[PDB]
């Protein structure tokens, strides 16, 4: 669902958002800081609301067969947030659920490649009919996550549960992923693993029964 | 002008400028339907209906 773009300190953003325009558009895009509310940027196209800075431009609705932009130049720290885009469009219905948000992030310090770890289900759990896999990544920036869970030769697909990274106090985010199974699966495949791709590179660690 | 079967027909003597539009921007698509046959059909409608 979500959608990350990275972004020099002090360069030009682009942000797509919504489907291709059939009719003359009134596109609106919104703010929503981490944690804090969606506050609006731009209403329509290019007309801003009291108190935006000019930086801060949107596509015209008056073309046809392209898809609404947002253009950032020069971007500083306070503009990075994740922007949601509500379309009016002529040719399309009323649309009650805003489009998938991007999610723009300034640099802010040196690409890390992720720090991850994998314990097997711990042998407590056996007697209690339950078998969890536990993969921690760490060290890690940005923050993006990328679950790939291979048990030898083909992966599971269900049975997969993650959360959102968040930040501890450092660049770095915080990821954990998990896996819940059975007794009977564990001893069923030779060997399970957890990988991590971060920005184009996989990290791989795998794990075996005893 | 008593019968009223027959029209009444008018002639101005100063023009009245009438402005007439299509503003739907449509499109030819010519599918053919036979050998040395073209059947011409409107095409995806680009633009305000
Ligand atoms: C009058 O009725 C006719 C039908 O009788 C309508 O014609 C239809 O119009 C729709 C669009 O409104 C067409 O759907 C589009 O089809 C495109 C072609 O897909 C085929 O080729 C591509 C590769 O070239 C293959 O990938 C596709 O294979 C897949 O799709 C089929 C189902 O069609 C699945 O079964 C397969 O599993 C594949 O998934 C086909 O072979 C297609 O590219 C296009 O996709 C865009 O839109 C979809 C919407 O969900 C997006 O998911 C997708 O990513 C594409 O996104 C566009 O827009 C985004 C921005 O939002 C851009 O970033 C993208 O780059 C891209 O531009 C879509 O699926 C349909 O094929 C067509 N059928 C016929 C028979 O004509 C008329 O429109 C209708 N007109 C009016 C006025 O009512
Ligand atoms: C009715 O709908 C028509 C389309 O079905 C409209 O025709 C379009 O008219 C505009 C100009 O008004 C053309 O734009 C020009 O395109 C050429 C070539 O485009 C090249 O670059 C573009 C990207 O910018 C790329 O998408 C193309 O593939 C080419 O690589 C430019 O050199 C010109 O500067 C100008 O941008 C459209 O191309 C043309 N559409 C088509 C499909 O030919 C028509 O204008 C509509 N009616 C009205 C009244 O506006
Ligand atoms: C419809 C009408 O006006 N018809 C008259 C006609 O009755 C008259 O005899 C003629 C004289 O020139 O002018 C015309």
């Amino acid at each position: 669902a979500p959608t990350f773009v990275s972004v020099a300190p002090g360069q030009t953003a682009r942000i797509t958002c919504g489907e291709e325009s059939l009719g003359s558009r009134s596109v609106i895009w919104y703010q929503q800081r981490p944690g804090q509310a969606p506050s609006l940027i731009i209403y329509n196209n290019n007309d801003r609301p009291s108190g935006i800075p000019d930086r801060f431009s949107g596509s015209p609705g008056s073309t046809f067969g392209t898809t609404a932009t947002l253009t950032i130049t020069s971007v500083e720290a306070g503009d990075e947030a994740d922007y949601y885009c509500h379309i009016w469009d002529s040719r399309r219905p009323t649309n009650w659920v805003f489009g998938e948000g991007t999610t723009l992030i300034v640099l802010s310090q040196p690409k890390a490649a992720p720090s991850v770890t994998l314990f097997p289900p711990s042998s407590e759990e056996l007697q209690a009919n339950k078998a969890t896999l536990v993969c921690l990544i760490s060290d890690f920036y940005p923050g993006a996550v990328t679950v790939a869970w291979k048990a030898d030769s083909s992966p599971v697909k269900a049975g997969v549960e993650t959360t959102t990274p968040s930040k501890q106090s450092n660049n770095k985010y915080a990821a954990s992923s998990y896996l819940s199974l059975t007794p009977e699966q564990w001893k069923s495949h030779k060997s399970y693993s957890c990988q991590v791709t971060h920005e184009g590179s996989t990290v791989e660690k795998t794990v075996a029964p005893t | 002008i008593t019968n009223n079967a027959k029209n009444i027909l008018v002639q101005f003597n100063t023009p009245v400028q009438i402005n007439c539009t299509r503003p739907n921007n449509n499109t030819r698509k010519s599918i053919r339907i036979g050998p040395g046959q073209a059947f011409y059909a409107t095409g995806d409608i680009i633009g305000d209906i």
